[PDB]
């Protein structure tokens, strides 16, 4: 029979005023025989009636993929509002019933702090510029890089990893040539976080 | 005060 | 039916002569009335019979859980040799096959870089000191930290992230009290890599 999956907004979506969040309610091994289904929404027990359903898709192995999005409140996200969908279908016994919502707990802000290459990287080629993100909480983020204006995209950024008083970390390594390092150009380390001063914080660093 | 990201706007308090 | 999964050694064994290495069969959802398991193993499609079983475990929800471990040798697990672990059981209508081995690629030495406190750090209770390892190849590493002799067990290491050279990286954090850091001692992050000098190295760091 049918399956239902349900997807929180992206962090970005969230903490920009400026993007829009929503939650996804996909409803997978859709019968032929019976493709109708019935999407109910609540935010906090409360039904709500704004939801949009996506058109349909066939897939490769001869069942149908039915999505569901409801748009949500930054704010209600946020403060941890609690978004249940309910589907139904008449190849299923029963409704089946899914929620989700932020992770449960106080938030905490992100320490950000950029880390120059060690005096041991300026033999190689290319080298390392760090930013250390810790003591955040929930784990959701955003963390980006630029110069002069410009996103860098040459980056990785580390999984958030728990930490032993109960908050995240990770780290973001942006990968340079030696010689824009050399050549005095500035770099920032953008983080979008829930906890910080209107969602945001930027941190420079270039050739002491 | 208003926080920008690469011209888009984040929040404002 | 039965299910099976087979792991790797843990890093560190494989790459310290004085551990032991070993590959481990396991066998979950055996019934209780066919709980016989006949384990086959092959390095490289030669079949070997070293192989131990451990004690059957009752897992009591209705199925055993069967162990096979079969010890290997640090080499022969470095050069690539092939594991295959094959599974038998009345409730199987055909026997199950899983095989691993390390990852495949040329191994490439890790850079072993040392990062102190930010400046903005040094206002906070507790300083973070890192360790970007950088340019490995396999995922395969450990990795540790100590001053004077003695372990310092107070960190976190990320897993490790695929570059866009192919290679991997990780960061590992120590966090320490302000005081110890600004009075001078030094903190060591120790790497174990199958492609370092003797599979291991050694850096150091203080203010
Ligand atoms: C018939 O085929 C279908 C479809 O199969 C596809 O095509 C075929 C040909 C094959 O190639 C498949 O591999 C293809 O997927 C089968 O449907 C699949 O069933 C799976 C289980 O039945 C289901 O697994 C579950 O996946 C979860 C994660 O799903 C993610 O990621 C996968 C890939 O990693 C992706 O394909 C999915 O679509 C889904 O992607 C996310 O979607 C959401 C919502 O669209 C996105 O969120 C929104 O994004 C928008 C912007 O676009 C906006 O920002 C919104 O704000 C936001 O809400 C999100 O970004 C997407 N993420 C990514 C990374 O893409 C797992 O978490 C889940 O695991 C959990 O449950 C398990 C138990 O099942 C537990 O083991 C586990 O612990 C977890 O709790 C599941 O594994 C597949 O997703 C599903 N595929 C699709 C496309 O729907 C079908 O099974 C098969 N039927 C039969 C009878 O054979
Ligand atoms: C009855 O219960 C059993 C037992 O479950 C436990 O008890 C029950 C009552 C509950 O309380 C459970 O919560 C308990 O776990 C059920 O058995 C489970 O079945 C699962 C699937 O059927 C199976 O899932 C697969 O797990 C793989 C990872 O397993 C790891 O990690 C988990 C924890 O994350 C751990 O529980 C497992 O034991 C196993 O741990 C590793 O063990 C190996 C071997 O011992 C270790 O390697 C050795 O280490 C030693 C040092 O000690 C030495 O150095 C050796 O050299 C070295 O080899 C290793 O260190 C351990 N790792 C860790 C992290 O601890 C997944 O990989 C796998 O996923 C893959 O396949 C999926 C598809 O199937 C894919 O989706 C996926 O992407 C992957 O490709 C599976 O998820 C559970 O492991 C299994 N649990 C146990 C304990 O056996 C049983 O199902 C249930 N029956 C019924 C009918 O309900």
């Amino acid at each position: 029979g049918p399956s239902v999956f349900l997807f929180p907004p992206k962090p970005k979506d969230t903490l920009m005023i400026s993007r829009t969040p929503e939650v996804t309610c996909v409803v997978v091994d859709v019968s032929h025989e019976d493709p109708e289904v019935k999407f109910n929404w609540y935010v906090d027990g409360v039904e709500v009636h704004n939801a949009k359903t996506k058109p349909r898709e066939e897939q490769y192995n001869s069942t149908y993929r039915v999505v569901s999005v409801l748009t949500v409140l930054h704010q209600d996200w946020l403060n941890g509002k609690e978004y249940k969908c309910k589907v139904s279908n008449k190849a299923l016994p029963a409704p089946i019933e899914k929620t989700i919502s932020k992770a449960k707990g106080q938030p905490r802000e992100p320490q950000v702090y950029t880390l120059p290459p060690s005096r041991e990287e300026m033999t190689k080629n290319q080298v390392s510029l760090t930013c250390l993100v810790k003591g955040f909480y929930p784990s959701d983020i955003a963390v980006e890089w630029e110069s002069n204006g410009q996103p860098e995209n040459n980056y990785k950024t580390t999984p958030p990893v728990l930490d032993s008083d109960g908050s995240f970390f990770l780290a973001s390594k942006l990968t340079v040539d030696k010689s824009r390092w050399q050549q005095g150009n500035v770099f920032s380390c953008s983080v979008m976080h829930e906890a910080l001063h209107n969602h945001y914080t930027q941190k420079s660093l270039s050739l002491s | 005060d208003c926080a920008w990201h690469l011209g888009e706007l984040v929040w404002c308090t």
